[PDB]
């Protein structure tokens, strides 16, 4: 049903395509750095701290996620 | 108004330039020693002036540390050195002096 | 008057040769840690 509809409504993006402008993503350099927006008029401070992760495809995203689960998450409304 | 009163003003502009806080982007009132009357005057400043004051002090301490000075164009011009603390500090001393006149009788 | 003469000139060379290795090295250690402040950039963004 779905494949029929895709030929029914999405066909008409061929004829001739790409060729002249092939746009592949270049890698993005991670920098160990700090951004500090001091604002004492805001009631509570927000901090986000991160190292460079490996990316979508890497098999060891599973193992990192397990450790991230061990640390987990908290919230003042949690019963625990 | 006078030729010699323009000379006192030019000697004052000389000293101002020799003092060289303007080289660090500071205004004159930024550089004042913090006593009790002064602390209160800072306390009494509006939000916009306090925030600017904080940044100017921040900038100059940063320059002081890296032993640098601002580009010549960015120096505080003697003519436009806004004496923002003046009326606040004058009012605090006015109030102190009254208390002291009262504490005398 | 100075029996130690020869020995002090010897350790004195060792003092100079060590300091010549240590002075730039401790300098580079201090310069490394301080580069966080030396290259720090300020921006002031007051409301409207």
């Amino acid at each position: 049903q779905l494949l029929d509809l895709a030929q029914k409504h999405f066909s008409g993006l061929s004829g001739t395509y790409d060729e002249d402008a092939v746009p592949t993503l270049s890698p993005c350099r991670f920098t160990g750095s700090q951004i500090c927006h001091r604002e004492d008029g805001l009631p509570l401070a927000h901090v986000a701290i991160a190292v460079e992760g490996p990316g979508w495809a890497h098999p060891d995203n599973v193992a990192l996620q397990v450790a991230n689960a061990i640390i987990g998450h908290y919230d003042c409304t949690y019963g625990g | 108004v006078s030729a010699s009163s323009r000379w006192l003003e030019g000697i004052r502009k000389w000293y101002y330039n020799a003092a060289g806080f303007n080289k660090l982007g500071l205004m004159r009132d930024d550089t004042i020693h913090e006593n009790d009357d002064v602390k209160e005057a800072i306390r009494r400043l509006p939000e916009n002036l306090y925030d600017d004051r904080v940044f100017r002090i921040k900038r100059a301490l940063d320059l002081s540390m890296r032993q640098q000075i601002l580009p010549k164009e960015q120096w505080t011009k003697y003519e436009e050195d806004k004496s923002y603390l003046e009326p606040y500090l004058k009012e605090v001393i006015r109030e102190r002096k009254e208390r002291e006149e009262w504490a005398k009788k | 008057a100075e029996p130690e003469h020869d020995h002090r000139k010897r350790m004195g060379l060792k003092m100079l040769l060590m300091m010549g290795l240590l002075l730039p090295l401790v300098y580079a250690m201090k310069r490394h840690k301080w580069s966080v402040l030396k290259s720090r950039k300020l921006a002031y963004r007051p409301p409207k």
